[PDB]
């Protein structure tokens, strides 16, 4: 169940990375 | 961008200003020389000198182990070298 | 005011530093500390 | 009675979001081991 | 594994080529301001 | 017309005099022998 | 590994709970725009 | 408009929301097997004999770790500095054994991340941009050579190399310390300099421009929404900062200039890393730090012990316990 | 118009160096911490509460000089020179290790100082107070490192003693007795540190690789002017730069800069906190899982056991010489080693 | 605002917003009791601390028969 | 009864007086003459 | 004891010497505060 | 009692996911 | 380029009464279940 | 950890009775 865990938080921080990418606000000029 | 005090590059140019310390600090330099060659430092902090961290036939630290006889603990310990 | 030139105060007073503190290294290899 | 004045709209942008998930997860990677013990 | 080293060989001469030559293809005049 | 002393003055020497004094302690203690 | 049970729950939670926090702050705020 | 001018023309893209580029070309494959490996490794490897003497050392979480104590684990002693890839072992089995994983792992990264060095040149003269950030990047750059491969070569082994994990990262800079004292090092004295002054400079042009942002919001807002992306003006008060830092200070300690700031800014953190890698990749070849062991003794010749000598006590206690079962010999030479 | 208003009057000019009510706490502190510094790291023993020696004078280097904690003897007493151990006398109080708390308080009085320095010039000046608030970071490390955690050991002999090699010794101390390295919280401040001192380089390398050409000189430096109103680098190219080569830039420069201070500040609190605990032996020495599963199975081995190992090491092979009032006699016989060495 | 009973009774306690006295007031007075209770704060630290030792006063356990 | 520490603690105590008020003293006294001018 | 006399006559001597080459001046610095 | 201890989890997570669903979704109705 | 389909979703505070209320019975009704 | 668990959930939904009576949409003829 740890292992479970550890590789459940590990997977959610890389999917983050794709939104925080690719589903970003866009930066917008004035 | 100034508050009134005399620029320094202006004093230690000057020639005033050599004259007072090529005085001063040489004076001060030998003052610590003394301060030092006297051995008066040794006798102001307590330093040991270097005959006087063990007696001779000694080699246990003189370790403080007192709170409020400590200062009677370190001068036991001098008097075993005196 | 301004007599001795800046770059000439600077070239001694730097000579000063460089002495002295050559003075502590010689130190570390004679006398206390030395290891001898 | 009138209804109160100092009622205000909160509001946390998707970049909040982002770097607030981020600070969860990355928490819970560095606390986890230590809460198994 | 001899398949695995053959396989490697040719993936990595594949990219280094790529590499090489696409540096080759003119890469200072691949700039905002001025060509050549 | 500039003052000559000032809090200026006393911060620069405050630090500068005990400088040069233990400088030239140290320097006497190079000599030291055991 | 003998590792402690409530670990897992502690876990859960500490991940959970300010994560929904967020997430509905989040979803309102685009709601008003 | 044939087919490798228009390749050509869409890898130097600036059009790409990631930039691709030619170093990102080599980049792209070696840091996915570099990752896609660590991944693997670090969840599911089997023990691994680092130090060659048959005694393997977990690193992966299904065989008993956490993310604490989980590493990937150096290759074998016995190994040396010999290339292992996958083909020259028997099996994979066996390859898992001695420790193939990590220098997979080592060197796809070790180039990829040369390539991200690259990349940052390359993408900055494509924008018409100055072109050294990548300068910045050479410091940490250097550092992973100095842990991942400097090191490995001048002791003879990656079974020396610091292993990639977080428990395996603190057993590197212990036995490091018993190996070399790198705390009496300069150039590890000045990487502390480095890292320390660049946090509090971090915080310091963090605070002061903090402190001088101009009035663009009410109390019911993030001061940030003061700021909008691409407007021409500052945001803050620069000649604030400067008047309330000089006084905090005295005039002359505080830049009015914001180029020269942020020039420090930059070099400072940097330079300070640069030294310390060169401090590892020089104690790589056993030139160690200060040994003042024994140094003052007194008129009689005892040993008048300070504090370096307690640091040898605790570099001894290091010494005599690392890798208690692969010395034979009186000296650890390497 | 009396005389508390004139003395306001002359503590608020606008001089050199400014002075202001904060300074007459902040002057003679900091000025009595360093000058005891200097004074015991170049005349002062640590013979007596130590077996050290710790000044020019005795031998010492730079690196090796140290104004050494008290004697575990003295407990947390505050050490005033007119108190009941040194009795007055300055030399005993020298050798009984009393410029220890007295660099010790009155540093802590000059950091107080300081910190009201910061907000009686940005006050005056006009500016928000987040340098002072900045500041708390570091007044938290010392006060917790410096004075919290002897507090809650057995007397001020196991702070901090102030030298470079003896700082040293207290991180490797650390290590073995405590395994701080182990600790989450020691793990955040790290991760502040060098969090900050890589926002420190990217940020100052950004600004100066997006710069506006604004002179025609190769030194790009002389081509700004501080009452300009104009931004001197392209928040937009730098804004591209990073997204296209690491997914995610700044957009927003009062936050980047916020960033800039929450981040060192955060870590550094992060790790005092650590100490605090660490203040009660309350450690995270161990993980008790890998502990049951190694003391069953001899063939499980971690990086995580190899460390207990060389922290058994350390503390066997440094507690006889480091706290020399224990008189820890371990005969040759009982002190772990490996094999050979 | 909504008048009630016990609002009409406490009325006076919150009634002087804002009114001070004039320039320093009471501040000198202010000055001499918090002299005082440092002193009183400094007694009772260096006795805890055992800084300060006073004849019947045994700080300790054993104090407590 | 006065004890020794009681004795150094009002040692102590005069010392830290003597101390504030020649500062305080001697910062009045500049105040007074060296005066802004309005 | 005399290791003091020793130690304090360069710093007095010196200290005269900066008095004598600058008491003029700072007389004026004096009169002109009112 | 000997109880499953999954029992907790289970219990808490069965509480906690749809709820936090209803919230979210009634919160971001009520700010529009 | 946006989608033309996109649609407000809602929930009213009797629906979430209501719901809270159907998961907090049927958590105290299972839970005895899942503890067996 | 079981009675807990049951107090709370019965807990949770007395609470819930309070806001649904007394923090009603109120009824109003429209
Ligand atoms: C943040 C902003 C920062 C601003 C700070 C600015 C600096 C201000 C300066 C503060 C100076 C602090 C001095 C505290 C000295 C102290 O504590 O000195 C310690 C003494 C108690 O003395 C100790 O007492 C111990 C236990 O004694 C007792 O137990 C023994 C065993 O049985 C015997 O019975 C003995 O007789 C009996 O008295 C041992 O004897 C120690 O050797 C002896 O030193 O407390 C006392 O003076 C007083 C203790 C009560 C006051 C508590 C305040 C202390 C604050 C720290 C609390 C955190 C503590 C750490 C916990 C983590
Ligand atoms: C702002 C300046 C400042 C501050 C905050 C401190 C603070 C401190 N000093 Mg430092 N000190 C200073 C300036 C300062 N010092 C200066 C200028 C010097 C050079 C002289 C020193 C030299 C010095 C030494 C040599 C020592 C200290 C020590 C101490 C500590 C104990 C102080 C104490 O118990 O005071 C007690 C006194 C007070 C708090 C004053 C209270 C004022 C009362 C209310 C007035 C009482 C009225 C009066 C007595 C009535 C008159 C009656 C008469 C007619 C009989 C403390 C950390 C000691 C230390 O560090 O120990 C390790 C120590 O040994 N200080
Ligand atoms: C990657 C390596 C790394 C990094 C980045 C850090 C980073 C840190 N460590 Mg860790 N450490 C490490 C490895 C590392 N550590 C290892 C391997 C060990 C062995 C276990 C330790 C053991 C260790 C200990 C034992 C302690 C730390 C502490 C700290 C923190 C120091 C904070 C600070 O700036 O204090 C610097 C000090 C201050 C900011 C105090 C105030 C200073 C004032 C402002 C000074 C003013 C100077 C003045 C002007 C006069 C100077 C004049 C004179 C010099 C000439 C920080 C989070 C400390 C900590 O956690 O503190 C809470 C701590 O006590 N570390
Ligand atoms: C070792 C690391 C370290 C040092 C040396 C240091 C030093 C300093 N930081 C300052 C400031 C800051 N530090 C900040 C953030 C940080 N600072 C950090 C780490 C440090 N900061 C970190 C990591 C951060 C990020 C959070 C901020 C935000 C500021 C400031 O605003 C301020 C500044 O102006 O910086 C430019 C200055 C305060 C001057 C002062 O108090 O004068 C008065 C002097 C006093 C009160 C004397 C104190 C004496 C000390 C406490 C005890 C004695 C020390 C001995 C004399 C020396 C011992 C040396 C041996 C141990 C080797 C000073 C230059
Ligand atoms: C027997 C008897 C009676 C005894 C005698 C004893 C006696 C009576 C004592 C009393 C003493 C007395 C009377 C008082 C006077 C004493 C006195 C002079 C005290 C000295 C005290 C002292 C030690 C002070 C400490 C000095 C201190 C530590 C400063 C050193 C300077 C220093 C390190 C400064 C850092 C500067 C630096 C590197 C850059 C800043 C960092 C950084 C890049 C900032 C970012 C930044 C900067 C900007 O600039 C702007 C713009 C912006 C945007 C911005 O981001
Ligand atoms: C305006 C005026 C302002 C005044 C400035 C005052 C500021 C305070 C001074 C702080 C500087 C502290 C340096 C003391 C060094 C010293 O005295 O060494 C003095 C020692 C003396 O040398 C020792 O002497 C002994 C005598 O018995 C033995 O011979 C030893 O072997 C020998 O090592 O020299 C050194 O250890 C080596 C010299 C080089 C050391 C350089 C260290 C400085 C560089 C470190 C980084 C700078 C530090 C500041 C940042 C922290
Ligand atoms: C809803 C929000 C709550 C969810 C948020 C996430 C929960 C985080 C939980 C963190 C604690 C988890 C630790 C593991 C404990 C656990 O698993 O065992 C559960 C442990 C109890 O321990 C159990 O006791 C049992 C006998 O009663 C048996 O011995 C069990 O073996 C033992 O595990 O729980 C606690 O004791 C928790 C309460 C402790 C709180 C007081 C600590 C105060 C510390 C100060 C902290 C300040 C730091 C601030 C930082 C800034
Ligand atoms: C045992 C206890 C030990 C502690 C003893 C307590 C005493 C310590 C107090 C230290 C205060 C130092 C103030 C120094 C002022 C000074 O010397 O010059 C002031 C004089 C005139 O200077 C003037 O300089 C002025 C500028 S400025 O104020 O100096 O900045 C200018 O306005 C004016 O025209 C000029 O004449
Ligand atoms: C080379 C190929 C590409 C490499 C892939 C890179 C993926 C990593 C990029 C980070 C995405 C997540 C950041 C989301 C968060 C996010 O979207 O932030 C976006 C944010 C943009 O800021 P703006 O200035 O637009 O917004 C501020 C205003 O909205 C004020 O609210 O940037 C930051 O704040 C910069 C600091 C982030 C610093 C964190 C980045 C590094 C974190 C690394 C985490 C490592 C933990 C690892 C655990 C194993
Ligand atoms: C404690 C005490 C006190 C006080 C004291 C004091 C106040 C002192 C001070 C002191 C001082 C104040 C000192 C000083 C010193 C200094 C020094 C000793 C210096 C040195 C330096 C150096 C060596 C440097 C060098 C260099 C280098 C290396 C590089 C660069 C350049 C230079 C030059 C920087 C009293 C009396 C109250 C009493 C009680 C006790
Ligand atoms: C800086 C200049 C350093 C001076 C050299 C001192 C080296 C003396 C070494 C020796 O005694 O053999
Ligand atoms: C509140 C601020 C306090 C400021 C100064 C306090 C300390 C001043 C130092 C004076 C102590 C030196 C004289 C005491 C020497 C002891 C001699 C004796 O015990 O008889
Ligand atoms: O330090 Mn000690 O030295 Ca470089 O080797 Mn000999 O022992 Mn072993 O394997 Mn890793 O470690
Ligand atoms: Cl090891
Ligand atoms: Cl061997
Ligand atoms: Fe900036």
């Amino acid at each position: 169940m740890e292992t479970i865990t550890y590789v459940f938080i590990f997977a959610c921080i890389i999917a983050l990375f794709f939104f925080a990418i690719f589903f970003r606000e866009p930066p917008r000029i004035t | 961008g100034t508050t009134g005090e005399r620029p320094f590059s202006d004093i230690i140019t000057s020639v005033r200003y050599w004259v007072i310390h090529s005085i001063t600090i040489p004076a001060l330099f030998i003052a610590g020389w003394l301060f030092v060659s006297t051995g008066l430092a040794y006798d102001v902090f307590g330093t040991p000198r270097p005959d006087s961290y063990y007696a001779q036939e000694q080699r246990s630290i003189p370790l403080v182990t007192d709170r409020f006889e400590a200062k009677q603990q370190v001068e036991t310990f001098l008097e075993q070298l005196k | 005011g301004g007599r001795i030139p800046l770059w000439i105060v600077a070239t001694v007073a730097g000579m000063g530093v460089i002495v002295i503190v050559g003075l502590f290294f010689y130190g570390a290899y004679a006398g206390l500390g030395s290891s001898l | 009675m009138e209804p109160n004045p100092n009622r205000q709209p909160v509001e946390l942008n998707r970049t909040s979001l982002y770097l607030g998930l981020l600070l969860i997860l990355v928490l819970a990677l560095l606390f986890s081991s230590y809460f198994f013990n | 594994m001899e398949t695995l080293k053959i396989t490697v060989y040719i993936v990595v001469t594949f990219f280094v080529l790529l590499f090489v030559f696409g540096f080759l293809s003119g890469d200072p005049a691949r700039n905002p301001k001025r060509k050549d | 017309s500039y003052p000559i002393f000032t809090v200026r003055w006393v911060a620069v020497h405050t630090l500068a005099v005990p400088t040069i004094f233990f400088l030239g302690a140290i320097a006497a203690m190079q000599f030291i022998q055991r | 590994m003998e590792v402690n049970q409530l670990g897992l729950i502690a876990t859960a939670l500490f991940v959970l709970v300010p994560s929904v926090f967020l997430i509905i702050l989040y979803v309102q705020t685009e709601s008003q725009q | 408009a044939n087919l490798w001018e228009r390749f050509c023309n869409w890898v130097t893209s600036t059009d790409n929301r990631l930039y691709v580029g030619w170093f990102g070309v080599i980049m792209i494959p070696t840091l996915l097997a570099a990752t896609i490996c660590f991944v693997i490794a670090f969840i599911a490897a089997p023990p691994v004999d680092i130090d060659g003497i048959r005694e393997p050392v977990s690193g992966s979480l299904l065989y008993g770790n956490n993310i604490i104590t989980g590493a990937v684990v150096p290759s074998s002693n016995a190994i040396g500095l010999h290339f292992y890839p996958i083909w020259e072992a028997a099996s994979l089995d066996e390859w898992l054994y001695n420790g193939g994983p990590y220098q997979l792992i080592i060197f796809h990264f070790l180039l990829g991340a040369s390539c991200y060095m690259g990349r940052q040149w390359e993408l900055s003269y494509r924008l018409g941009m100055r072109p050294w950030i990548c300068v910045a990047y050479s410091a940490p750059l250097a550092s992973a050579f100095a842990v991942f491969l400097i090191y490995p070569i001048g002791q003879g082994s990656f079974s020396d190399g610091m292993p990639l994990g977080i428990s395996g990262t603190f057993n590197f800079m212990i036995v490091f310390q018993a190996e070399h004292n790198i705390l009496m090092h300069p150039f590890h004295q000045l990487g502390v300099a480095g890292v320390f002054g660049g946090a509090l400079f971090c915080a310091m042009h963090g605070s002061l421009v903090t402190s001088s942002l101009i009035r663009e919001t009410t109390e019911t807002e993030s001061a940030n929404y003061g700021y909008k992306f691409g407007q021409e003006e500052e945001t803050y008060n620069i000649v604030a900062a400067h008047g309330y830092f000089g006084r905090l200070i005295f005039q002359y300690a505080s830049f009015n200039n914001s180029r020269s700031l942020h020039f420090f800014l930059a070099a400072w953190p940097v330079v300070g890393v640069w030294f310390t890698a060169l401090g590892i990749s020089t104690m790589a070849f056993n030139l160690n730090g200060f040994n003042f062991n024994h140094s003052v003794i007194d008129a009689k010749g005892n040993v008048i012990n300070t504090w370096a000598d307690i640091i040898n006590r605790a570099n001894l206690g290091m010494e005599v316990m690392h890798e208690r079962n692969a010395h034979n010999f009186p000296l650890d030479l390497a | 118009r009396g005389w508390f208003d004139i003395l306001d009057d002359w503590l608020k000019r606008d001089r050199f160096v400014f002075v202001g009510w904060s300074g007459i706490l902040l002057f003679p502190c900091a000025y009595l911490a360093l000058g005891g510094w200097l004074t015991g790291t170049t005349f002062v023993t640590s013979w007596y509460t130590h077996g050290l020696a710790s000044s020019y004078l005795e031998g010492c280097n730079f690196l090796t000089v140290a104004v050494s904690t008290p004697a575990n003897s003295m407990g947390h007493s505050l050490l005033l020179l007119w108190g009941p151990e040194a009795q007055g006398d300055f030399t005993r109080w020298c050798q009984l290790g009393g410029l220890w708390t007295f660099i010790a308080l009155h540093g802590a009085f000059g950091l107080i100082g300081f910190m009201l320095r910061q907000f009686e010039i940005a006050r005056l000046v006009g500016v928000r107070p987040y340098n002072a608030i900045a500041f708390s970071a570091p007044i938290a490390v010392f006060v917790s490192v410096f004075l919290i955690y002897p507090l809650g050991q057995s007397s001020w002999f196991f702070a901090p003693s102030f030298g470079v090699a003896a700082i040293f010794r207290f991180l490797l101390f650390f290590q073995g007795f405590h395994n701080w390295t182990l600790n989450p919280f020691h793990m955040m401040g790290v991760a502040g540190v060098l969090g900050g001192a890589l926002l420190c380089a990217i940020h100052g390398a950004t600004v100066e690789n997006t710069l506006f050409q604004d002179g025609e000189g190769a030194s790009t430096f002389r081509a700004f002017n501080p009452t300009q109103a104009e931004e001197t680098y392209s928040m937009v190219t730098a804004n591209r730069f990073w997204s296209q080569i690491f997914g995610i830039a700044f957009s927003n420069k009062r936050w980047l800069h916020f960033f800039m201070l929450f981040v060192p500040v955060t870590g550094l609190w992060m790790s005092a906190i650590g100490v605090v605990g660490l203040a009660l032996n309350l450690r995270s020495y161990d993980f008790i899982s890998q502990e049951i599963r190694a003391a069953e199975d001899p063939e499980f081995e971690t990086f995580y056991t190899k460390n207990l190992l060389l922290n058994e090491g350390i503390r066997a092979w440094m507690a006889p010489q480091d706290q020399p009032h224990e008189n820890f006699v371990f005969p040759e016989e009982v002190l772990p080693r490996g094999n050979a060495l | 605002a909504r008048r009630t009973w016990l609002g009409d009774i406490l009325r006076p306690l919150n009634s002087e917003y804002g009114k001070v006295a004039p320039g320093w007031g009471t501040t000198p007075l202010m000055a001499v009791f918090m002299g005082l209770f440092l002193v009183f704060l400094l007694i009772i630290l260096e006795i805890y601390n055992s800084t300060l030792i006073l004849d019947g006063v045994n700080v300790s356990w054993k104090a407590l028969g | 009864t006065i004890t020794p520490s009681l004795k150094g603690f009002f040692i102590g105590l005069l010392s830290g007086a003597v101390v504030l008020g020649l500062t305080f003293a001697v910062l009045i006294a500049i105040s007074q003459i060296d005066k802004v001018q309005r | 004891d005399w290791r003091v006399l020793v130690v304090l006559l360069p710093v007095l001597l010196a200290a005269g010497w900066a008095v004598r080459n600058i008491l003029p001046y700072a007389v004026k610095q004096v009169q002109k505060l009112l």
